[PDB]
């Protein structure tokens, strides 16, 4: 729960859910589970920065 | 041609007489030095 | 290393580990002679925030004063001219002829000085010329129930330079109002204080 | 929070001595300026009585005759700043 | 002030009767009278306009003839004043005694300017070089001369730069005289390009490089004197460098004369006198004259 | 602790910017350098605490005021000083009735050794009334070593001897009364406290503050 | 509910308290006027039989200053240019040099400036009720102001060899200002009552 | 307050004028009362934030 | 020698620099303190809450 | 531990090349009311 | 401008703490400079000091001018300071 | 923070100046110095294990770097120099190889 999230997504809200998924050779990235006021959920994650 | 005199390339001149001297920190010379480098300049007055 | 009293350290705020300092010197005369008389270190006794003076004496003074006022003292003759001297030591600050004392408190069985008597001398020793001796009564920082239950130290008391009763604390000299040093100051002129 | 306006209308309370956190804009645009003089001297020496530190009142005197003395009261800053009459200082100060 | 200027009125795009209240404004506050240069606005009412401006003028003439027989209000007044004389002439479009509109004209950060010619419904009532809008101000200058003279006589190149300064090796032992030398390339190539030209879609080549090469040169000096254009620092740049001068260099800066040193306590000396090692009373000397009496302390000391 | 740890300079070129000149003219009519007034008999003129500490202690001046006739060199100061103008007209604006307006107003207080406070002449006459178990007085009896009007002319006495330095450069002293004593502390133990509230109301003096609120006491009928 | 009379009562004991604090001289019975004494007075059927009669009048205790001046009260909202014109004639007939103006709300801009011509040697001023209801000089915070005449004006500025424009200012739309009637020049003497050391007497202008 | 009140007058061993400490924190020279308090008796609650 | 976390992806990673300390032996305590120690980043650190 | 009683001046502006006063301390001695000393040492 | 005349001073007769200040830095500059002394000396050495000998006699040349802001100024001999 | 004598006593800002100062220590960096091509290293050179100590400042094997000795302290108000935390030092027991 972070209000950085809201300003950016405004569909978006504060409430989302995370996870540092990793690679066995320990190679981690993040995807963040944004829910969104209207109620769907939206997959970010990270790729070329 | 007391008053007449000449400069260090040889133009002759005269006048620009009224000349004094005057305590100053030299670097309120360099802010004029580099002020002038703008053509702004300040005419400072005296008595 | 450049050596300053204590007493600057208040006003400086300075915590003595290391903090080091610039040190400037007037060339001409009259800018020494400004730095001599308006801002002498000795003309910067009162704060410009409110009047409490800052520049005083510390833990230290305070303790042994606290210590050596109480009325439980004593000194013979020996004890009290060197002590009297010590703290005097007139020649390294010049301006002054000889030391006067005071008679003892007790004669009999045997002559003793106490403390206070000693304040006094001191008190005495520079009482400007023709400038009437010290009368005053101010609160003591030590609550009086302290050395005892209805104790009458309580709060210095102390007429014509002659320090009566009470004893004296951070509240009496020190970064302290309407202490002793206080009414010094105000009275017999800053360089005297 | 602040309206004047509402408060002059109950009689339950004495409308005469009413303290303020300072929001010296409504307190001097509807009480005078001499209200606001008063106000801010009694607002910071407060905000020193907050802490055990006590600041003679002259100061504040100075501080008070001197912000509000074009007749509304200045910040000390870039409108403050730009009413100078010394060509020198405002060149010193903020930016040349 | 030229968005402001009108080219066919020859004026500004304001009311003549506006410039002059403002003229009497700025002239009543000149003598150091503030409620009356305010009240030069109860007078109510081209010819007509030219009484009121009779009216006004005459005013201001009466109340300096009272006022005959500076401070932070009189300027604070002048500076509001004039800031909000600018934008009124920044906003008027049309003229008025030319009743005409004027070409405007789009400018840039890159130091460009210009625009398109006028339309055909007010017909019916870019970048180039430097010159033309240059006279177009000096013309407005001469024209209208009495208010502005009250806002700053003479107004012409206070604006452009013909020949600017140059310092000399005492102030400049490095990158500023590197910046000058690209500016005098830059000045002979554009001598050289408009002898080129003079001499000569010929047009259309010819402008082209003049116009690139003008730009260069415009663009050359606008990064020497300031450096957050052509990404070398700027005379702007060293000083509102917050690193240099007025503070570094004017009300803070090394002196002679004062040592710098760790500092230990002691209870011997004095409250007053600070205790100081023989070394700094050697390396801190300062100067006196010798008179007769004191003669045989200086001596010895020599 | 370490909560103690983690919880533990922009105005002083903010209040020293304006208040550079604020100097203390031989008029006694403290303005800026540029001409205008700020204030007249700067701060209730006396003085900046300095030689204002005593003023109040009535008891202390009254207990010796021998040592303190021959500091102020009596001698000297009455002889080109004015007195009885501006001591008789206190009286007159005593009567609390106006049209008899302060005499600092009426008497610069520089030479006219009448001229002092309002409340400072309350002051010291309440205290003249009230316990004057030292001053003696009956008046008959008085004539030894005292006197009523001894020790208000004393008093009199230190308030003229005790004014401004005329030609004190004073807001930077209170520039620096308020700096140091502001970034003095900064750590707490509801209203936005601390420098961000000083900030507010002097540095910015704004219009919507955070924490605004009135207070208004009530009445008996309630 | 009809807490509007209390409102306009007092109204009125800002209103006639704006007499002295002027210099003008009035009874002190309208002074003393209860709640219910306005009531009395101006009364009838109702419960609201207030209006038509909020008017009233003073002139000077000096005896100069030519001339007096009239209060009125325009119950109407918004006055506007055909209530505002017309209530200008009766302080001209009346020789009344100033007028007094009361209106809630929202008075017109439209109808502010051609009335502002139309004053020259008279003077409509200015107030509207509802910001002005109870005398904001009964107040701890606000010292004692008092006017003064060019021949006080000019010793001050004889004292301290000022220029007048020297001192410190007061802007016009100052509800005290206003409310004692400045004229843009005259210099304003105020009592401070800082009581640090004693109560003094500060001065400031209008512009 | 309670226990702190009983205990740092009197319950410690020996008597104001011989007790250093006393005399260092109570002459205002270093320290204060709570100081004595919290090395002689207690901590108390530990008020963060 | 550096540091600095060149990558065309943050590899997950908030900040880019700063990675290294050395190994300064002034002390033998500074020496493993240096090993044992750990680090959030100056992501919060520029964050005065 | 670093005394200068003179020595190398600036190349542009002729000042003792890199000890510091002013900008707080001008602040301390306008604060004395010493002008004289101000003028003197800066 | 104009020189205030001596009948009307309004200008406090007391020695300024800031009058005394430089009145004796410049008697100390003229006496280094082989000025002429109006005081015994005592032995004394420093050029400075002597000067506070003189002082403290009132014997002493150089009168002080007071500027009003306005551009009056008062000429007071350091003899009728107090 | 372990290697602390009675570590459960002082105020905590106290252990806590405690590390990061002696983290700061002149003491032995190591043995095998000869061989060292660093920038700026400290040693002192007559060096003790303390008397009071915790178990594990031997058993860490802390014994092959001492960082100070065992000093005869006696805490008076005799001098008058040491305030505002000062100190004094022996002169013999300085000349002496301190
Ligand atoms: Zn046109």
């Amino acid at each position: 729960i972070r209000p950085s999230f809201a300003n950016r997504g405004t569909s978006y809200s504060q409430y989302g859910l995370s996870i540092r998924c990793v690679r066995p050779d320990q190679s981690s990235l993040t995807n963040t589970l944004h829910y969104l006021n209207n109620g769907v959920t939206m997959f970010r994650f990270h790729w070329r920065k | 041609t007391s008053d007449i005199w000449q400069d260090g390339s040889g133009k002759k001149f005269v006048g620009g007489t009224n000349t004094t001297l005057i305590a100053l920190p030299s670097v309120f010379n360099y802010l004029t030095a580099e002020l002038t480098a703008m053509n702004i300049k300040m005419m400072l007055e005296v008595k | 290393t450049i050596r300053m009293h204590y007493a600057n350290c208040n006003s400086y705020n300075a915590d003595f580990d290391g903090d080091e300092m610039n040190m400037h010197f007037p060339q001409s005369t009259n800018a020494r002679s400004e730095a001599q008389f308006i801002a002498n270190t000795d003309s910067q006794y009162l704060v410009p925030t409110s009047g409490d003076p800052l520049r005083g004496l510390i833990q230290d003074h305070v303790v042994m004063g606290v210590w050596l006022t109480c009325k439980d003292t004593f000194y013979t003759r020996d004890e009290y001219q060197q002590l009297l001297f010590q703290a005097l030591k007139p020649d390294e600050t010049g301006m002054y002829g000889r030391i006067k004392t005071l008679p003892p408190a007790i004669q009999r069985p045997g002559i003793y000085w106490t403390g206070k008597q000693i304040i006094s001398s001191v008190l005495l020793n520079l009482k400007p010329s023709d400038r009437p001796g010290l009368n005053l009564k101010s609160k003591a920082k030590v609550p009086g129930k302290y050395w005892s239950p209805d104790s009458e130290e309580g709060s210095v008391l102390f007429d014509d330079g002659e320090l009566l009763c009470g004893i004296l604390d951070k509240s009496s000299f020190g970064a302290s109002a309407f202490g002793l040093v206080h009414s010094v100051h105000e009275l017999y002129g800053p360089d005297i204080a | 929070g602040v309206n004047l306006k509402a408060i002059w209308e109950f009689y339950n309370e004495i409308s005469m001595n009413d303290i303020y956190t300072n929001d010296i804009a409504a307190i001097l645009r509807i009480y005078g300026v001499e209200a606001a003089r008063n106000a801010i001297v009694h607002e910071v020496s407060s905000v020193f009585g907050v802490y055990g530190i006590a600041v003679d009142p002259r100061h504040l005197s100075l501080i008070a005759d001197y912000m509000t003395f074009e007749g509304g009261y200045k910040a000390f800053n870039r409108m403050g700043i730009e009413y100078n009459t010394s060509p020198f200082a405002k060149m010193s100060f903020e930016t040349t | 002030l030229l968005r402001s200027t009108c080219l066919y009125c020859h004026h500004f795009k304001l009311s003549k009767v506006k410039v002059h209240l403002f003229f009497c404004r700025l002239k009543l506050l000149d003598y150091g009278l503030l409620n009356e240069s305010e009240m030069v606005e109860n007078v109510s009412l081209a010819k007509d306009a030219a009484t009121l401006m009779r009216i006004r003028d005459e005013f201001v003439a009466k109340s300096i003839a009272d006022s005959r027989q500076l401070t932070t209000l009189l300027l604070h007044e002048r500076k509001k004043v004039v800031r909000a004389f600018y934008h009124a002439i920044s906003s008027r479009k049309q003229c008025d005694n030319c009743q005409s509109f004027s070409p405007n004209f789009r400018k840039e950060g890159f130091a460009k300017i210009f625009e398109i010619p006028l339309s055909g419904k007010n017909l019916q009532f870019k970048y180039m070089t430097s010159t033309e809008v240059r006279n177009h101000l000096r013309r407005l200058f001469v024209k209208e001369n009495v208010v502005l003279s009250r806002l700053y006589p003479a107004s012409a190149d206070m604006f452009f730069l013909q020949n600017i300064a140059v310092p000399p090796t005492r102030f400049r032992p490095n990158i500023q005289n590197e910046l000058l030398t690209r500016i005098l390339q830059s000045s002979i190539q554009i001598a050289s390009l408009s002898k080129d030209s003079t001499v000569e879609e010929r047009r259309s080549r010819a402008f082209e490089l003049l116009i690139n090469a003008f730009v260069q040169l415009q663009h050359d000096v606008n990064s020497l004197i300031d450096s957050n254009r052509n990404p070398p620092p700027g005379i702007k740049q060293i000083l509102e460098k917050k690193e240099g001068l007025f503070r570094k260099h004017m009300m803070g800066k090394r002196v002679n004369y004062a040592a710098r040193s760790v500092i230990s306590p002691d209870p011997n000396i004095e409250t007053n006198e600070i205790g100081v090692p023989p070394v700094f009373a050697t390396k801190l000397t300062y100067p006196e004259p010798v008179t007769l009496y004191n003669f045989n302390e200086m001596r010895n000391a020599v | 602790g370490r909560e103690g740890l983690i919880d533990t300079g922009y105005l002083q070129r903010c209040l020293m910017k304006h208040l550079e000149g604020l100097c203390v003219q031989y008029d006694h009519t403290v303005r800026d350098s540029d001409g205008s007034i700020v204030q007249f008999h700067y701060g209730e003129d006396s003085l900046d605490v300095t030689k204002q500490k005593h003023l109040t202690q009535f008891e202390f001046s009254a207990k010796n005021y021998k040592s303190l006739i021959q500091k102020y060199k009596v001698k000297s100061v009455l002889s080109a000083v004015d007195s009885e103008t501006a001591s008789s007209y206190a009286k007159k604006a005593l009567k609390k009735p106006y049209k008899y307006d302060p005499v600092l107003d009426k008497y610069p207080p520089s030479r006219y050794l009448g001229s002092v406070s309002e409340k400072f002449q309350r002051a010291v006459d309440e205290y003249t009334q009230k316990n004057p178990d030292k001053l003696i007085a009956e008046s008959k009896l008085d004539d030894s070593l005292l006197n009523e009007s001894k020790f208000k002319a004393l008093m009199q006495l230190r308030y003229q001897q005790s004014l401004v330095d005329p030609g004190e450069s004073v807001g930077v002293l209170a520039s620096q009364s308020i700096g140091e004593p502001s970034t003095q502390m900064t750590l707490n133990t509801n209203v936005t406290l601390g420098i961000p509230r000083l900030r507010e109301i002097i540095m910015t003096a704004s219009a919507n503050i955070q924490t605004p609120t009135m207070t208004l006491r009530l009445n008996d009928g309630v | 509910e009809e807490k509007n009379i209390v409102r306009v009562f007092r109204a009125w004991k800002t209103a006639h308290q704006l007499v002295h604090d002027r210099g003008y001289g009035v009874s002190q019975a309208e002074l003393d006027l209860t709640l219910d004494q306005f009531k009395a007075m101006h009364c009838g059927m109702g419960r609201n039989l207030d209006r038509t009669t909020l008017s009233f009048y003073a002139k000077p205790s000096n005896d100069s200053n030519k001339g007096t001046i009239y209060i009125e009260f325009a119950k109407e909202p918004s006055v506007g240019i055909k209530e505002m014109r017309t209530f200008v004639h009766t302080l001209g007939d009346h020789n009344h040099k100033t007028g007094i103006l009361i209106y809630a709300n929202s008075m017109t801009p439209s109808a502010a400036k051609i009335i502002a011509t139309v004053t020259g040697q008279f003077t409509i001023e200015t107030f509207q009720e509802s910001d002005l209801i109870v005398n904001i000089t009964h107040h701890e915070l606000v010292p004692k102001h008092i006017l003064l005449s060019p021949d006080e004006k000019k010793e001050l500025l004889d004292r301290y060899k000022l220029r007048e424009t020297q001192l410190p200012r007061i802007q016009l739309a100052d509800p005290v200002a206003r409310y004692l009637g400045l004229k843009r020049g005259e210099v304003v003497k105020i009592v401070r009552r800082s009581e640090t050391s004693g109560r003094y007497n500060s001065y400031r202008i209008c512009a | 307050s309670s226990i702190i009140n009983k205990c740092i007058p009197d319950g410690l061993l020996t008597k104001f004028p011989y007790n250093h400490m006393q005399t260092m924190t109570v002459s205002g020279a270093k320290g204060s009362n709570v100081n004595v308090s919290q090395i002689s008796c207690l901590l108390g609650q530990q008020e963060l934030e | 020698s550096t540091g600095n976390l060149v990558s065309n992806t943050g590899l997950d990673l908030q900040q880019a620099t700063g990675y290294t300390v050395v190994a300064e032996k002034l002390n033998f305590y500074r020496f493993l303190s240096h090993f044992r120690m750990v680090h959030r980043g100056a992501f919060f650190a520029e964050l005065k809450t | 531990f670093q005394v200068r009683t003179t020595g190398p001046i600036h190349n542009l502006t002729r000042q003792p090349v890199k000890i510091r006063f002013g900008e707080m301390e001008r602040d301390a001695v306008i604060g004395h009311g010493t002008s004289f000393l101000m003028q003197d040492r800066l | 401008g104009k020189a205030v005349a001596k009948e009307d001073r309004t200008t406090t007769p007391y020695m300024t703490k800031y009058e005394r200040a430089r009145i004796l830095g410049t008697r100390a500059l003229q006496i280094s400079m082989n000025a002429p002394v109006l005081v015994d000396l005592e032995g004394e050495t420093d050029p400075l000091q002597i000067a506070m000998k003189e002082l403290a006699q009132k014997k002493i040349p150089l009168l002080v001018r007071r500027y009003l802001p306005d551009g009056s100024y008062e000429d007071w001999s350091v003899a009728e300071l107090i | 923070a372990n290697m602390t004598p009675f570590s459960d006593f002082n105020q905590s800002p106290r252990n806590m100046y405690q590390c990061q100062m002696g983290k700061q220590t002149m003491g032995t960096p190591g043995t095998a110095l000869r061989y060292r091509t660093d920038n700026k290293l400290y040693r002192l050179q007559t060096g003790q294990t303390p008397v009071v100590r915790p178990k594990l400042h031997n058993t860490y094997g802390l014994d092959h770097y001492p960082n100070g000795t065992n000093a005869v302290v006696a805490v008076i108000s005799y001098t008058g120099y040491d305030m505002e935390d000062a100190m004094i030092l022996n002169k013999s027991a300085h000349e002496r190889g301190f």
